[PDB]
């Protein structure tokens, strides 16, 4: 009897029908063609989704890990060479950066000029820390959920 | 537990007494303070002052410290 | 007969404030102690008539905040000041701290770990309760402790989540902690009648550190009108702060609206909180951080367990004295530590003022008691 | 530019313990907002009603409303059509997006100034020292020329003209203008949006001074007035032979 | 040409003898770098340091002398 | 309470100078804190002495309210003091050692 | 001042404790265990196996 | 006089404990609206900043 | 000694409930007491648990209700029934004043 | 909510793609429409 009882009151503490659905709610086509970076809105903030390229990767891996303003392998962020997902937002003072912009082949924050390569990786400007990587698992090959 | 009269046990001892209204409020007040005052704070004073002088040496030391370390140089 | 005798309530009334004897010898030590109460009630007091106004809602908060500020006028004042006042409560806790430590009254120990609940129950039932404005300070640094709730190996994902009520801090927070905050203050206030009568059990030490029964009073009228007296200097204090410069101990990113995509440079906790954050920052593990965290006050409870002199009172232990205000020199120092942001030279700063924490406390102070000690001869 | 400039402190007129202003500047700035500070500005928590017994009168802050499309409510209208707006009609702030921030100057969030000085950091210099400041690149810099010359500001490079300078032109009553009584009547109405009482409350501190000073001294005396007796105690050891 | 210690004073301030020195150093480091070719320094240390006094006794007038 | 005990008893005489307790003119013995052992060995003191300690607590108390201390040369005469418990405590020390004794038996 | 209570005395007298002391912590251990349930240890328990 | 004053002022005054406290107040009025009254002074003193706007506002 | 004579706390509590003497004629017109404080107990448990989500703000009102209500599973359960639960303590009390009546131990 | 009440995962996610979503707005305020989600609830009709 103390049991469920008390595991009910306690699980009223630990997530909600409501909160939980949009949690992890997130799911992407195969539309984006090598090149494009899509984005999508989840968790409140912005969710981009690069599709890459034989010449992307290849370069991305020959960064030197031992200059990195935030020293970080390329091939430990994403779980597929092929495929990028990021968090949207400048790390600097929150703007959010521009697809395939700025001087590296990455992005580009248009208010302090945070320049990013291709991984995330922060590569000129204030901006101290890579744009940072979500949680997801690539379902079939065609389905990937983030969160 | 305490109160009093299971209290504890004085023998041969004496006491005096005055009314409030009696006496001034501040007998030497000034004069009084003195020294006297400076007995009580002085005669800590050497107790009391290095760590502090040991502290004004720091926020003022490591503050040139880190902020002479935020300068930039040449080259 | 006399019904201050003979009136049961009344019969724990004189037993407890009025017909209560006590240690005439009685020091200043004391006034905090009302003052905290009054604090906490005027706390309540405040809180309750903020309360009264204030709603704690997820679009209302800065909202709200206007309503209960830029609305509100004394709200303002009432808001604001006594807001600082929380501040000052903190003060007197710190000193009050001290009071206890020069005074060495760790003599009691029903006491003492009351007043550990009494310790990290009023650090994060502030904190919490702190938090409720949800402002931008508070707001990124809500992501701040809300990355605190994830310590536990296998846990604290779990749990970060049941705590932070799910993928982040939400609104889901804010009810919850709003609530917290709510409730904590009581259990304060009865801890307190707790402590309390656990305090005039044994009664009490005295900063002479003799026996008291050779001389007693009542608070009335003596520690009563001096209560008084230290209660206008309250007045003083929290009626001045508040009366004249209300925002000077402000940091201003609390006035920023929460912004979520913010995280600005800042990140630091209150002149209350302060000197954690810094003992946080300072090592380069989780559970160092925290075990040091509980292991502050719990290390005032291995103090306890730590005393050693044969005599109380380190008025006649001088270089233990050197120990006390030198070990507060590392304390305000372990503020002015957090008092910089990540540096260079601070790195190694706070590194050792933990050492001394340590030391300073566990060892030096230990090690001093000893020596102490052995010079004793007697 | 991430080297700050510790802003001077211009004796700010207020800037005295306790210390006052002066307004139709911030009429001003509400031409500033009209024109100058808030095209681009929020006070967003701004409320006309609050600024009524400041400057206008009961007539001139009327019409001062008056004078704005309310963008009323709907009538059955849903929409909701324009008025002329009310007393209670606040300070009707500018283009509503985020994105219409966004967009507006690239980027650029144009935050709302209710609490600004209050919020953001720095005093009234951070108009005068900062502000004011608005100045060219020296050297080894270059914007994308969206952020502008502000040599004072984080970046040293965004968004400002003087209007002073290249004058809008109005002292209503008459005068050549300046920053400070809508800046700091950006400061006032936003410690007039926080500190009125700065005046107010001032007052009552004044009383504080006094009732200490009296009661204090009167307390203190109370308090020796009763433990007089004890200080003098004559209490003898004399242990019989 | 409204009084403006920003301007007018600027010419009279900042004649002062300190901030004639940060010129100095100023105009000193400003064709030192100057002469350099692809460098990244743009020693703001020194607008900044003169910015700073012009400050230091610009407030010290320009109110007093600004209605 | 002298040179070398005035250096260090002499925390007790020229730092009890400053830490006050026999230029306070303190009783050596007296300044123990109170413990079980420490209470009942109290019990067993002797009286004359009792009535001495008494005396001399009462009167500490007293210049403590009035934050004042006696004549420096009124302020205890140096070495000079018996130790008045040392050997009734130390007996106890030997007692509770006794107890403690056959109890450890 | 473990020698207090370390002396063949209180030496036996945990020798005596000892299997109540079993006892005991074995009534704690399997409280967490169907409190908990926790999935780390519930795994290993068949027919209390729940799918 | 003064002694009447400590003596009558207790006797005819402090000496009966209502009539002390009738008054006490007895004064809070009077204290009351005067430091009210002079308070408004010092302020007044202190700046004639706004609300002495209206003649100068034309106090239409 | 008997700690339970001996701990002061205790010393309360021996005396509270425990070391209580009692009439021992004593009769069911008890138990409503201890419901009550049950109640009591539950009622803030719940309550504050039901604080723990809850919201009480103006537009929340139906809306966070149902966020505690049609979103809340067992908030469906805690909240209407400890809901009924209050009632059901006005029920005990109502009795209980009955308790007293019949009783007459209007004495106190 | 009705989601594991009687559609299946499919059957409900294009019972709800089946319906438009009217979007939030993708820089767009204004908010066009999109297919909706599950999270998308059951949208009920004319505002006013
Ligand atoms: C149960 C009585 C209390 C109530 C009802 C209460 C309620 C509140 C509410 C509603 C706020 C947000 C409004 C505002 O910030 O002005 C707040 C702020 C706060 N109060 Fe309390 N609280 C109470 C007791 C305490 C206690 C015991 C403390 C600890 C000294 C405390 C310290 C704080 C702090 C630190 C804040 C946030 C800082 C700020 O004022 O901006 N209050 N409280
Ligand atoms: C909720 C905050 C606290 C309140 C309201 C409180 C209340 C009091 C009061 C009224 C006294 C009466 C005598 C005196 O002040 O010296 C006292 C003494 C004492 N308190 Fe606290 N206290 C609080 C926090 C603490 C803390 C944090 C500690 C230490 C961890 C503490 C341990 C003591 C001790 C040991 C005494 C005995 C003092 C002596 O006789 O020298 N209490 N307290
Ligand atoms: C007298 C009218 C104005 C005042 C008092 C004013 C004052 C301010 C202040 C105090 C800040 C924040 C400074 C800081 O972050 O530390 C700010 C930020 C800004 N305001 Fe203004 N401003 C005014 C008119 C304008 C106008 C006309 C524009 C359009 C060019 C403008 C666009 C901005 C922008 C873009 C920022 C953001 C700066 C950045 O973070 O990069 N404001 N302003
Ligand atoms: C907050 C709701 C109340 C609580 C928690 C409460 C608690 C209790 C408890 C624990 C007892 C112990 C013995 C017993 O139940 O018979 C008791 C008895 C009693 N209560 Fe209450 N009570 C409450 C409301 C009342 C009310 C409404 C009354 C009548 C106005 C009342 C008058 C009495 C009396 C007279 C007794 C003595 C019963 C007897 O010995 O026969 N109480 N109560
Ligand atoms: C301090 C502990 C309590 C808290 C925190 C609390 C808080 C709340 C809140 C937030 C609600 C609205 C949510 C809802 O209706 O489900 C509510 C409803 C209510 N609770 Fe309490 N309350 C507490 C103690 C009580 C007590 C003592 C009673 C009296 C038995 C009580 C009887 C009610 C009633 C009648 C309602 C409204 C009816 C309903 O459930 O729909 N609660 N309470
Ligand atoms: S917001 Fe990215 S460089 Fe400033």
């Amino acid at each position: 009897a103390a049991k469920n009882v008390v595991s009910q009151f306690v699980s009223s503490m630990s997530a909600s029908a409501d909160v939980l659905a949009m949690s992890k709610i997130e799911i992407k086509l195969s539309d984006i063609p090598e090149g494009k970076n899509m984005a999508f809105k989840w968790r409140g903030k912005p969710l981009f989704v690069r599709h890459r390229t034989k010449k992307e990767i290849d370069q991305e891996a020959a960064v030197e890990v031992s200059q990195l303003r935030d020293p970080q392998h390329d091939l430990e962020r994403v779980k597929k060479p092929e495929w990028v997902i990021l968090i949207g937002v400048c790390t600097h003072l929150g703007c959010v950066p521009i697809a395939n912009a700025g001087d590296f082949g990455g992005y580009y924050c248009p208010c302090h000029g945070s320049h990013y390569d291709a991984s995330g990786r922060i590569r000129k400007g204030p901006a101290p820390l890579n744009l940072e990587v979500p949680s997801y698992e690539f379902t079939s090959d065609d389905m990937v959920i983030v969160g | 537990g305490r109160q009093f009269g299971h209290l504890t046990r004085v023998r041969h001892v004496i006491t005096y007494s005055l009314s409030p209204f009696e006496q001034r409020a501040f007998p030497h007040y000034f004069s009084k303070g003195i020294p006297n005052v400076l007995r009580r704070t002085r005669a800590c004073i050497l107790r009391v002052a290095p760590p502090f002088v040991v502290f004004y040496l720091v926020y003022t030391w490591g503050t040139q410290e880190f902020e002479k370390s935020k300068r930039k140089n040449p080259a | 007969i006399n019904i201050r005798k003979t009136h049961p309530l009344m019969k724990i009334v004189n037993n407890a404030f009025i017909d209560l004897p006590a240690p005439s010898n009685i020091s200043s030590w004391w006034n905090f102690g009302s003052l905290l109460g009054i604090c906490l009630i005027l706390q309540i007091l405040t809180g309750l008539f903020l309360a009264m106004h204030y709603t704690p809602d997820t679009t209302t908060a800065f909202s709200s905040v206007t309503h209960i500020c830029r609305d509100v006028n004394y709200g303002w004042i009432i808001r604001y000041m006594h807001a600082n006042g929380a501040s000052m409560f903190f003060i007197c806790l710190f000193m009050h701290v001290g009071r206890g430590l020069y005074y060495g009254s760790y003599t009691f120990l029903e006491t003492w770990n009351i007043g550990v609940i009494l310790l990290f129950a009023t650090m994060a039932t502030a904190f919490m309760g702190y938090v409720l404005p949800w402002g931008q300070m508070s707001f990124w640094g809500a992501t701040v402790i809300t990355n605190l709730l994830s310590a536990i190996p296998y846990i604290g994902t779990n749990l970060v989540e049941w705590i932070w009520g799910g993928f982040s801090v939400d609104k889901a927070t804010l009810t919850r902690f709003f609530a917290f905050h709510f409730i904590s203050p009581f259990i304060i206030a009865a801890l307190a009648m707790v402590h309390l009568l656990f305090l005039h059990e044994t009664g009490s030490n005295n900063p002479t550190g003799i026996p008291s029964d050779t001389d007693k009073i009542p608070f009335h009228p003596y520690y009563t009108i001096k209560d008084i007296l230290g209660a206008i200097l309250l007045i003083l204090i929290l009626m001045l702060l508040v009366l004249f410069t209300p925002d000077l101990l402000g940091d201003p990113d609390n006035y920023t609206p929460a912004n979520p995509l913010n995280t600005p440079p800042h990140i630091k906790p209150e002149w209350y909180f302060l000197f954690a954050y810094a003992i946080l920052r300072s090592i380069p593990n989780k559970l160092g951080g925290v075990l040091a965290l509980i292991l502050s006050i719990l290390v005032l409870v291995l103090m306890p367990l730590l005393h050693t002199s044969k005599q109380r009172s380190m008025m006649f232990r001088p270089i233990s004295q050197c120990m006390f205000w030198i070990l507060v020199a590392d304390l305000l120092t372990l503020t002015w530590i957090g008092g910089q942001p990540v540096e260079h030279p601070y790195i190694i700063i706070g590194q050792l003022a933990s050492i001394m924490y340590i030391l300073l406390i566990m060892v030096m102070m230990p090690v001093a008691s000893i020596i102490e000690n052995n010079l004793l001869k007697w | 530019s991430d080297l700050e400039l510790h802003p001077p402190s211009y004796p700010w007129s207020h800037r005295g313990l306790l210390s006052s202003l002066d307004h139709t500047s911030i009429r001003r700035g509400f031409q500033v907002y009209k024109q100058v500070c808030s095209s681009c500005h929020s006070m967003d928590y701004v409320a006309y009603r609050h600024l009524v017994g400041v400057c206008y009168t009961e007539d001139e802050a009327k019409a001062l409303a008056e004078e704005v499309e309310v963008q009323d409510g709907p009538n059955e209208d849903g929409e909701m059509f324009m008025r002329p707006g009310k007393l209670s009609d606040y300070f009707p702030k500018p283009y509503p997006n985020p994105e219409a921030a966004r967009a507006a100057n690239n980027g650029a969030l144009p935050p709302d100034l209710s609490y600004i000085v209050r919020a953001r950091h720095g005093g009234e210099d951070y108009v005068f020292s900062l502000l004011t400041g608005y100045c060219e690149p020296p050297t080894g810099v270059s914007l994308r020329e969206g952020l502008y010359f502000n040599p004072y500001f984080p970046g040293q490079a965004i968004g400002m003209a003087p209007p002073i300078y290249n004058e809008v032109l109005e002292f209503d009553d008459g005068t050549p203008a300046t920053m400070s009584q809508v800046a700091k009547d950006v400061c006032t109405f936003l410690r007039w949006a926080a500190e009125p009482e700065h005046d107010h409350r001032k007052r009552m501190g004044l009383k504080m001074l006094l009732m200490m000073g009296l009661l204090l001294p009167l307390v203190y005396a109370m308090k020796r007035h009763k433990w007089s007796v004890l200080k003098s105690r004559k209490l003898a050891y004399r242990p019989p032979k | 040409e409204l009084v403006d210690p920003l301007t007018t004073v600027r010419e009279q301030c900042e004649q002062l003898e300190k901030c004639v020195k940060a010129r100095e150093r100023l105009e000193l480091c400003d064709e030192r770098v100057s002469s350099r070719s692809q460098t990244e320094e743009d020693c703001t240390e020194e607008l900044f340091d003169f910015l700073h006094a012009r400050d230091h006794c610009v407030a010290h007038k320009l109110f007093n002398s600004l209605k | 309470v002298s040179a070398s005990s005035k250096w260090l008893e002499g925390i007790r005489k020229w730092y009890y100078n400053a830490a006050g307790f026999n230029k306070l003119g303190l009783m050596r013995d007296d300044t123990i804190h109170e413990n079980d052992d420490v209470k009942e060995a109290i019990r067993r003191l002797p009286e004359n002495l009792y009535d001495d300690r008494v005396f001399r607590i009462k009167r500490a108390l007293d210049l403590s309210m009035r934050q004042q201390i006696l004549p420096k040369e009124q302020w205890t005469k140096y070495e000079e003091d018996k130790f008045y418990l040392e050997p009734y405590l130390k007996e106890v020390i030997r007692e509770r050692k006794e107890r403690e004794e056959w109890a450890k038996k | 001042m473990l020698t207090r209570f370390l002396g063949p005395r209180y030496r036996q007298l945990a020798r005596n404790w000892v299997p109540t002391a079993q006892l005991w912590g074995a009534v704690g251990a399997v409280g967490l265990v169907w409190a908990t349930d926790w999935r780390l240890i519930l795994d290993w328990v068949p027919y209390i196996n729940g799918k | 006089a003064a002694p009447t004053l400590t003596a009558r002022l207790y006797s005819l005054l402090f000496r009966r404990t209502s009539t002390f406290a009738l008054t006490i107040v007895v004064g809070a009025l009077f204290f009351e609206r005067a430091f009210d009254q002079g308070a408004d002074a010092i302020y007044e003193h202190i700046n004639e900043g706004k609300l002495w706007k209206h003649i100068k506002h034309k106090y239409e």
